[PDB]
C-alpha cells in the first residue's frame, strides 16, 4: 500500500506568518495524485487542492500546494485565524486510497487566563448516591494546562475525569472540563473541595472552593 | 445545493449486521463515484468503499467479505452493508461524493457506529448550579452533568439553541463502558437566576429528549 505521512501533529501560527504543512508518499505518486483536505471543527472535511497544486473552488490564493512524486507542501501564506483546521493529505493514484493522520493548524493569539468555575454536586445525583464535583476552566491559552483536586486541603488523584474541547474558532482559546466523581458517602464526610488550576498565566494556582456548610 | 445525508447509526453487538443509508440531493447521483471513509477514535481518516457511478466497486483489505456497498440510482441512495463486525470498526461513517477521479469534493455529515456488548443506556441529566460566591460576578456560568449513557452520540443545547454563543460542550468520556460529558454555558448575571436557563439533551440511542432547567439553590 501507499502510506501517507504528515510529519507534523501540530503547528502553531500568529495570524500573517507563513505555514508549510508536509505531506509524504512512500511511493511516487505523481502529479498529483496528491489532494488536500481541511477539515473545520464542528464540520465534515472539504475539498482544498487537488492535482497537487490546483485550488478547489472557493479556496482563496493565499492557499498554494506544490510538490510532485513522494515530497509534497501545502503553504498557506499569511495565515488567517480563518484557517483553524486540521489538513490531510490523500493519494489516489492507487488503490487502496490512503490518507495522511492529519496536522492541525493552532492559531497564536494572546495569551489568556481561565476563567474557573467549580460546581457542587447536584441534589439529583446525590439522591443516586454518587457525587460527581465539576469544574470548568473556560477560554485560556495556550493549551497546556493541569488542575489538581483538593479535598479538605488534601490532594484527590483517583476518580479525576478530565475533557478538553478543540480550539474554538471564534476567539483562539480552548477550554477544559474537570470532574471528580466520589461517592456520597465519602462526599458527606467532607466539607471542602477545591479545583486547583495552573497555567502559564498564573503564579500561585488559581484556586476555587466551597464549602459545604451553606448554600 | 449538494447534500448527503447519512442514516442507520447506532449501537451493535460483535459479530452482528448492519445497513447504513446515505440519502443523496442536489446533483445529478448517476454522474458521480460514491465512497464510505470512517474515522474512527484514535485514527486519521480511512477509506473503507467506494462504487462506480453505474458499478465497478473496491473495499479497504480491512473490510473485504464483511462489507458491502452497493447504489439505488432511482432512488438516488447510497448503502453499506456491514457484517461480522468488531469493535474496531466503531467510527464515525462518511458517505462522500467523488467528481470523476477519487477526490471526494463533498463528504456527508456522517454517521456514529458502536460496536460493542455493552446496552443502550439513557443518560442521568444533571443541572449544575454555581455556589453563593460564583454568581454575581458580571458573569456567570452555568453546566450540565450528562451522565452513564450509552452509546454515542449525544446532542446537548442551551434554551434550545437561543443560547449558543458562551456553551462550551465537553468530548464524552468513556469510562465504566459509560460515557459521560458536560456542557457549560456563560450567560451575563442579570440573566440568571432572573430568567430560566434550561440544557436540552437528546440522545437518540434510547429515545431519551430531556429538558433540565438549572434552578438556583435555597438558602
Amino acid at each position: 500500500d501507499i502510506v501517507m505521512t504528515q510529519s507534523h501533529k501540530f503547528l502553531s501560527t500568529s495570524v500573517g506568518n507563513r505555514v508549510s504543512i508536509t505531506c509524504k508518499a512512500s511511493q511516487d505518486v505523481g502529479i498529483g495524485l496528491v489532494s488536500w483536505y481541511q477539515q473545520k471543527p464542528g464540520q465534515s472535511p472539504k475539498l482544498l487542492i487537488h492535482w497537487a497544486s490546483t485550488r478547489h473552488t472557493g479556496v482563496p490564493d493565499r492557499f498554494t500546494g506544490s510538490g510532485s512524486g513522494t515530497d509534497f507542501t501545502l503553504t498557506i501564506n499569511n495565515v488567517q485565524s480563518e484557517d483553524l483546521a486540521t489538513y490531510f493529505c490523500q493519494q489516489f493514484s492507487n488503490y487502496p486510497l490512503t490518507f495522511g493522520s492529519g496536522t492541525r493548524l493552532e492559531i497564536k493569539r494572546a495569551d489568556a487566563a481561565p476563567t474557573v468555575s467549580i460546581f457542587p454536586p447536584s441534589s439529583e445525583q446525590l439522591t443516586s448516591g454518587g457525587a460527581s464535583v465539576v469544574c470548568f476552566l473556560n477560554n485560556f491559552y495556550p493549551k497546556d494546562i493541569n488542575v489538581k483536586w483538593k479535598i479538605d486541603g488534601s490532594e484527590r488523584q483517583n476518580g479525576v475525569l478530565n475533557s478538553w474541547t478543540d480550539q474554538d474558532s471564534k476567539d483562539s482559546t480552548y477550554s477544559m472540563s474537570s470532574t471528580l466523581t466520589l461517592t456520597k458517602d465519602e462526599y458527606e464526610r467532607h466539607n471542602s473541595y477545591t479545583c486547583e488550576a495552573t497555567h502559564k498565566t498564573s503564579t500561585s494556582p488559581i484556586v476555587k472552593s466551597f464549602n459545604r456548610d451553606e448554600c | 445545493e449538494v447534500k448527503l445525508v447519512e442514516s442507520g447509526g447506532g449501537l451493535v453487538q460483535p459479530g452482528g449486521s448492519r445497513k447504513l443509508s446515505c440519502a443523496a440531493s442536489g446533483f445529478t447521483f448517476s454522474d458521480y463515484g460514491m465512497a464510505w471513509v470512517r474515522q474512527a477514535p484514535g485514527k486519521g481518516p480511512e477509506w473503507i468503499a467506494f462504487i462506480s457511478n453505474l458499478s465497478r466497486i473496491y473495499y479497504a483489505d480491512t473490510v473485504t467479505g464483511r462489507f458491502t456497498i452497493s447504489r439505488e440510482n432511482d432512488k438516488n441512495t447510497l448503502f453499506l452493508e456491514m457484517s461480522s463486525l468488531r469493535s474496531e470498526d466503531s467510527a464515525i461513517y462518511y458517505c462522500t461524493r467523488d467528481d470523476g477521479y477519487y477526490r471526494v469534493d463533498y463528504w456527508g455529515q456522517g454517521a456514529t457506529l458502536t460496536v460493542s456488548s455493552a446496552k443502550t443506556t439513557p443518560p442521568s441529566v444533571y443541572p449544575l448550579a454555581p455556589g453563593s460566591a460564583a454568581q454575581t460576578n458580571s458573569m456567570v456560568t452555568l453546566g450540565c452533568l450528562v451522565k452513564g449513557y450509552f452509546p454515542e452520540p449525544v446532542t446537548v443545547t442551551w434554551n434550545s439553541g437561543s443560547l449558543s454563543s458562551g456553551v462550551h460542550t465537553f468530548p464524552a468520556v468513556l469510562q465504566s463502558d459509560l460515557y459521560t460529558l458536560s456542557s457549560s454555558v456563560t450567560v451575563p448575571s442579570s440573566t440568571w437566576p432572573s430568567e430560566t436557563v434550561t440544557c436540552n439533551v437528546a440522545h437518540p440511542a434510547s429515545s431519551t429528549k430531556v429538558d433540565k432547567k438549572i434552578v438556583p439553590r435555597d438558602c
